[PDB]
RNA sequence: GUCCGACUUUAUGUCGCGCACUGGUUUUCAACCGGAUCUUUCCUUCUGGCUAACCUGUACUCCUUGUGGGUGCAGGCGAACC
């Protein structure tokens, strides 16, 4: 504490500060893509959307807007990007 | 089809580069249907130390885009032709004084045209195929700076000994010193 | 943390990648983009729904990012800048609903309160792009006139 | 909202020094700051400091060595002729051997000694001893 | 400190705080001066040849005498990575 | 170099204060201030003066065969100045 680096913390400690309060702030979010059972088509959505996204070709939504980040549809696999 | 690739005064070295870029145009599925519309501002030669030495092209920039879209291959087939020399392609930028108190109106001069914009531009196009993820200054005790990069631990693989000759370039550009680190 | 008009302290916002240049993995076009931003604007959506439409169902982290240039700056190019900027309407858009809520009823101090604080911030607003010249210097909201802007 | 940032810098500084720590990480990170830093590290009552881009104002780490007492602003830049920068040394300064008045001339931002020998005199920033 | 003939006329120079090199009092009765022998290739303690370090009482009072002691003995190698420099 | 304090009616040889005045001050030194120069690095620039000055080359070389040194006329250096 007395003697500490600030310019290379452990990453651990990293992930474990807030937001907006790194060394750099970084977001904590990350981009998906999805594919709904229906076609193949892959469809780029956002950890915390806000919208009932649906894909282009069937009216079906992929994730649910919520107060933290989306909730997905039962079926849709998603990878992370 | 040599003067055509170069508009500037010609020089005996710089004609060996287009000759080579003509070279690389024999190819044609890859190396051709973008690299006709080319030119150069007068290639440079920048010593490196231990008697390495690195060739810095000088786009016009206005087609920037095109040199990034071909880079990596014309990068790789440059060194195959070219040995012990590393090919860096730098822009070129107009660098601005600013009007003092006592000088006269020009016009408002965009902060791009600037020394610090210009020189963060250099050195973000002064490696390509990695990006900038961090950028620290440390000032010495002595009185002297240094300015660390923080490049992303992937696609280091393209630059593995290209950091020296980096170094160097950056130093005869500018005099400002530069450590090159890779976080884990 | 301020909060201007309470008491609040909070600092829940956003924060910025380092990288000003295009995410490794977008594949689409800027010229693409552009057109999507315009597409969007023509069905009659305010640039801060434009932007979250082009981050929940496509790649467009910020149109910044991609094109280069902002949003509301790209639908001035192409002349489909509202006439009021969005926020400032917004906030007429609550007063009056505000004022109508009022007027259906008199007993409710505590909306006159709120009221008073809307149109506040509403004045505030207004000197600022006031004196960027974005709206013209003779122009102010008054009561009776604001129901016509929002409607 | 923050005014003078220089102030929090300082103050960050001299928090970070009585507590005995031998590091601070100041924020906003501004050209004045910078320049107050160097002179410090010139007069070495600082020890080896960082600036970190952010593409958001940078930041600061400053690296200690338990030499400095104490910084400080005069938060408000008083206009200082050549004439009052004895006065201010005799008001800010713990004696005439050492201490120093960083202050901002036309010719950079420079301790009192240095501007003196300069002969020419400006704002006045701050004092470290 | 130093008269114009180069005479010191201090009384004394003060020990500093090995730690954070801020000076110690004559009457700072808290302030503690930690001796560690030197050992030889056998685990002998060799006699009357040791490392000392002066901590000052304003850490030991704060409660990071023993972290500044690990982080200082650390450095002149006396104990292996018991002190790491980021936390 | 200059020299003066211990040697006392005097000094130098001597004991050096480590030079009481004045220089080499590129002896490396170290600064403490400037000035000009190269950066894609401008300091308001011309328009005639005046061309001050030699990138002028016309007649040519005073003198050791030596660009040290010049008598000098159309281009042509303007911060040396109106
Ligand atoms: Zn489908």
């Amino acid at each position: 504490v007395l003697v500490q680096d600030l310019l290379h913390p452990t990453a651990a400690s990293e992930a474990r500060k807030h937001k907006l309060k790194t060394l750099v702030q970084s977001p904590r979010s990350h981009f998906l893509d999805v594919k709904c059972p229906g076609c193949l088509n892959i469809t780029t959505v956002f950890s915390h959307a806000q919208t009932a996204v649906t894909c282009e070709s069937c009216s079906t939504v992929l994730c649910t807007p919520t107060g933290g980040k989306a909730k997905l549809s039962e079926g849709t696999s998603f990878r992370r990007k | 089809p040599q003067a055509k690739i170069l508009s500037q005064a010609p020089t005996e070295l710089e004609l060996q580069v287009a000759q080579a870029f003509i070279d690389l145009e024999n190819n044609s599925p890859e190396l051709k249907a973008d690299l006709r519309a080319l030119q150069f501002k007068s290639i440079r030669e920048i010593e490196v130390a231990g008697g390495k030495k690195a060739l810095a092209v000088f786009v016009p920039v206005p087609s920037l885009a095109a040199y990034h879209k071909v880079q990596i291959k014309l990068t790789r087939e440059l060194e195959k032709k070219f040995q012990d020399r590393h090919v860096i392609f730098l822009a070129e930028r107009r660098i601005l004084p600013k009007p003092s108190r006592k000088s006269r109106q020009t016009q408002k001069r965009p902060r791009s045209r600037t020394l610090t914009a210009v020189h963060d531009k250099i050195l973000e196009d002064l490696v390509f195929p990695t990006e900038i993820v961090g950028k620290r200054v440390r000032y010495l005790v002595g009185g002297n700076k240094i300015q660390k990069i923080l490049l992303n631990s992937k696609d280091v693989q393209h630059i593995d000994n290209k950091l020296e000759s980096f170094q160097a370039v950056y130093n005869k550009l500018t005099g400002k010193q530069i450590v090159f680190e890779i976080p884990s | 943390m301020g909060r201007m008009h309470s008491k609040g302290k909070g600092m829940s916002s956003s924060a910025i990648p380092y990288s000003r240049n295009a995410p490794a993995w977008f594949k689409g076009s800027s010229d693409g983009v552009v057109e999507q931003i315009i597409k969007y604007a023509r069905k009659g959506l305010t640039p801060s729904q434009i932007g979250v439409l082009l981050r929940d169902a496509h790649g467009v982290t910020q149109a910044k990012v991609i094109t280069g240039n902002k949003i509301l700056r790209i639908l001035k190019s192409n002349g489909l800048a509202p006439e009021i900027p969005e926020d400032l309407y917004f906030l007429i858009k609550k007063a009056v609903s505000v004022r109508k809520h009022l007027e259906r009823n008199r007993k409710d101090k505590d909306a006159k309160f709120r009221l008073i604080l809307i149109e506040s911030r509403i004045h505030r607003l207004a000197r600022y792009y006031r004196t960027v010249s974005v709206l013209p210097p003779n122009w102010k909201y008054e009561s009776a006139t604001a129901s016509a802007l929002v409607n | 909202t923050r005014t003078s940032v220089l102030a929090d810098a300082l103050n960050a500084i001299n928090n970070a020094e009585k507590t005995g720590k031998r590091q601070v990480l100041i924020r906003p990170s501004s050209k004045v700051i910078i320049k107050f830093l160097q002179v410090m590290q010139k007069h070495g009552y600082i020890g080896e400091f960082e600036y970190i881009d952010d593409h958001r104002s940078g930041k600061i780490v400053v690296q200690l060595n338990g030499r400095l007492n104490k910084c400080g602003v005069i938060s408000p830049r008083f206009n200082v002729k050549i004439a009052d920068v004895e006065k201010w040394t005799a008001n800010l300064l713990p004696a005439r051997q050492f201490g120093y008045v960083i202050l901002t001339t036309s010719a950079g931002i420079m301790d009192h000694e240095e501007a003196h020998r300069k002969h020419v005199s400006g704002k006045i920033l701050g004092f470290v001893y | 400190m130093e008269n114009d003939k180069g005479q010191l006329v201090e009384l004394y120079v003060p020990r500093k705080c090995s730690a954070t090199n801020r000076i110690i009092k004559a009457k700072d009765h808290s302030s503690v001066q930690i001796n560690i022998a030197q050992v030889d290739e056998e685990g002998r303690a060799i006699p009357g040849e040791y490392v000392t370090y002066a901590l000052s009482g304003y850490i030991r009072a704060r409660g990071e005498a023993d972290d500044s002691l690990n982080r200082l003995a650390q450095q002149d190698g006396l104990l292996k990575n018991v002190w790491s420099y980021s936390r």
